[PDB]
């Protein structure tokens, strides 16, 4: 019964600050933590921090140190996010997603809806920023990390692979680069080691029109890909 | 957090009484307890641990425990559950191979469980003088609940 | 005998040194505090190094290694060791004061020899050792500190090194 | 009160071994350990070793590994020593005296009477060998270590000095080179620190002719001066 429920959108002059909250439910809060990520209109997802639900402990990137802070209600099972000194870049849709006790340890399962804010290090490159294929025949999507994202103490790659549909947060599909989250079709296949990892989806269907994001939790900070749009020929 | 450190950085070079055992226990029983062993390099003094060698090779993914008089390597994640490890300490990999590991022990454990780590140095020989084995005990009792 | 006050004393965070204990040389039992690579300049420092020893069996050997000035340039130039004369003096926390006390008179029958393995039982020489008593009537908890808190290389400060000794009653 | 009864006499050819026991009684035999010494006829001190009273841990001489084996019985609170491969030289007087839980640590107070077997590093140096002295006045002996016996934690010097008479163990004297055992008369004063140490005798008397020697008891091995013969 994972649930993460965020406040409403709002409109900021520039030099403002916002807050917003990320309720959460169906789990024990203090056992998991909160990641904070945004993304900018058409645009790819940036990791702002994590915070812990057991002593509020926080990691923060450092692209935003000094205007963001994270703060935790555990009676309320909330969390908070409050940026400062807002420019016109900072426009964006602030997302919570469920993190563990620790950060960069797995990718995010269970996320918010999402909350728009209107003003008025590993690199992820993945290859085709947008791609058109017809029905039926297969996509592939290249992602390179600047470095392996492979662990040797369990031979597995900290590596994820997103499906973002209109209004809706990333949907986990794959984590280790070739594990399927349950429910993910096997036309959907994450295949690499290393630094260079592939999402192919076969047999494209409509549904499967989306942005399509790989994500590096092996070092700090979390990284996205810049993001594949999928369109149909 | 709290941290607990176990640090053989000068413990384990060869002594004219080696070889001999240094052993580091580390006693858990509150929540997110931090556990940091460092354990010193191939190289980072010349003929001093030329023949050193960590156990498990994939600590602290992989771990050490006792089942009465067998001792057997098990996953630590397996041992405690909700145990998460991440691959990097401070943009390094968390692996003997980089001189240091660190886990974070889970918010809750229901069992006490005990495990060990090995940074045997015992085969390297420096004149007659042999190297040190260093031997970390963590002692987890059951907190959370 | 100085009473003693440590400025910056509360305002720092604790990570806990754990010892290495080393068994069987002649039945020889050696707990031993090492701060040689702990107490070096960080940029998060200055951070406390506490190494505690709980000692509840006789005969037991206690072993602080600490770092000398000028062993490494410039990382242990302001390092500064309390008591100067341990282990002949050690601290107590008295009330919530900080005393110096003779360890002898903290431990009845406890008995110092003036070397360790051929250099002299100072921290100038880098260690101190005592060996308890076979017997202990009364319970005591006395400090010792190797503090480099007081240096700075670059914008980097050193850590203050705390060992801790609780001695339980024994020899019943 | 304190005391340390020893074996009798032996007397064995060269090859052989010779074990001497030392029977304490009157204080708690774990509490300490048992230090031997030894002494050729008309000749000075040498340390043998230690053992602990508790555990049995020992503390040879590097001069005497492999040739020397000390242990104890807590149930009779009696301590051995077994000397192997004898040879002429070893022919002396061996003592058992009181030693603390941990060696170089204090002086021997509490000596043995001493056992004969027959047989068919910080140096002390006491500046004169012999001193002839009249009755009534002073007497003086020096004593020099090859390096400083001062410890800076507690700023004493750990230096002894002892007086035999013939016949009779090593009496203690002073420690801390200038603090008197009880007892000892007041005209027996100490003196010097760190390598340079006096021994003085005021208003010298008959009684006080003997050997003295002093001792130091920083580092191991345990070692004494040569000694110094007084007569009148």
């Amino acid at each position: 019964q994972v649930q993460l429920v965020q406040s409403g959108a709002e409109v900021k002059k520039p030099g403002a600050s916002v807050k917003v909250s990320c309720k959460a439910s169906g789990y024990t809060f203090t056992s998991y933590g909160i990641s904070w990520v945004r993304q900018a209109p058409g645009q790819g997802l940036e990791w702002m921090g994590w915070i812990s639900g057991y002593n509020g402990n926080t990691k923060y990137a450092q692209k935003l140190q000094g205007r963001v802070t994270m703060t935790t209600d555990t009676s309320t099972s909330t969390a908070y996010m409050e940026l400062r000194s807002l420019r016109s870049d900072d426009t964006a849709v602030y997302y919570c997603a469920r993190d563990k006790y620790i950060p960069v340890a797995d990718p995010f399962d269970y996320w918010g809806q999402g909350t728009l804010v209107t003003v008025s290090d590993i690199v992820m490159t993945q290859s085709p920023d947008s791609l058109a294929v017809s029905l039926g025949e297969r996509a592939t999507i290249n992602c390179k990390s600047s470095q392996s994202v492979l662990y040797s103490s369990n031979n597995k790659n900290y590596l994820a692979w997103y499906q973002q549909k209109p209004g809706q947060p990333p949907k986990l599909l794959i984590y280790w680069a070739s594990t399927r989250e349950s429910g993910v079709p096997d036309r959907f296949s994450g295949s690499g080691s290393g630094t260079d990892f592939t999402l192919t989806i076969s047999s494209l269907q409509a549904e499967d029109v989306a942005v399509y994001y790989c994500q590096q939790y092996y070092s700090a900070p979390i990284t996205f890909g810049q993001g594949t749009r999928l369109e149909i020929k | 957090n709290k941290e607990y450190v176990c640090d053989f950085t000068d413990q384990l070079k060869p002594t004219e009484s080696g070889p001999k055992v240094k052993k580091c226990e580390v006693k858990v029983n509150e929540p997110l307890i931090k556990v940091k062993i460092i354990c010193p390099l191939k190289g980072s003094v010349e003929k001093l641990y030329d023949n050193i060698e960590y156990v498990p090779k994939k600590s602290p993914y992989v771990v050490l425990t006792k089942e009465e008089t067998k001792l057997k390597e098990k996953l630590l994640s397996k041992l405690i559950y909700g145990l998460l490890i991440s691959p990097t300490v401070n943009e390094k990999e968390n692996n003997f191979k980089e001189g240091v590991i660190e886990f974070t022990l889970p918010p809750v454990v229901h069992k006490a469980t005990v495990f060990y780590f090995i940074c045997d140095n015992s085969k390297t020989e420096d004149d007659n003088k042999k190297g040190n084995r260093g031997i970390v005990e963590v002692y987890v009792e059951p907190y959370g609940n």
